[PDB]
């Protein structure tokens, strides 16, 4: 629906705690 | 252009669809109102002027 | 306290997670 949105990554900080756990 | 920036000071460019997005935030009403119904929005101001 | 709270489930973006985990 959005006119021009655009592609990226965005960063989850939970999960790299998670992850390492 | 330039939304409220030229007011301050130089005028800082901005697209028009943001600045009216930076309206919807002044209002209390948040700034996804204004981008999923940008359409209607434009169509709204086009019949109101 | 509060006058008029009324009960509800609150949800926890965590709590799944560390579920999953
Ligand atoms: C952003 O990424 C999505 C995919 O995650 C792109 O969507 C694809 O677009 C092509 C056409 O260019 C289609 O053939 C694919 O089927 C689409 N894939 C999906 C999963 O929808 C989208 O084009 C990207 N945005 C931009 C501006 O390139
Ligand atoms: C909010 O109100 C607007 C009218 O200001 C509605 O937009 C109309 O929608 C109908 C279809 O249901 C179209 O035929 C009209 O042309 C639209 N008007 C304009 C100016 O575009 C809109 O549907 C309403 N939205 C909700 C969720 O109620
Ligand atoms: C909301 O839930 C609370 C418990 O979490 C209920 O509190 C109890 O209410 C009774 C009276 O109906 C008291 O005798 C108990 O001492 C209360 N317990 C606690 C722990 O406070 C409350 O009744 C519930 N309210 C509604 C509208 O469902
Ligand atoms: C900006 O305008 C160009 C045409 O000059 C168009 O191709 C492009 O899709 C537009 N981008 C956005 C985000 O509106
Ligand atoms: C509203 O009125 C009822 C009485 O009918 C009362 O029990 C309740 O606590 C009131 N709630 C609030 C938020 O004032």
């Amino acid at each position: 629906v959005v006119i021009g949105i655009v592609n990226n990554t965005v960063y989850d900080p939970l999960q790299p705690e998670l992850d390492s756990f | 252009t330039s939304g409220w920036t030229f007011g301050a000071g130089a005028a800082l460019q901005i697209p028009f669809a943001m600045q009216m997005a930076y309206r919807f935030n002044g209002i209390g009403v948040t700034q996804n109102v204004l981008y999923e119904n940008q359409k209607l929005i434009a169509n709204q101001f086009n019949s109101a002027i």
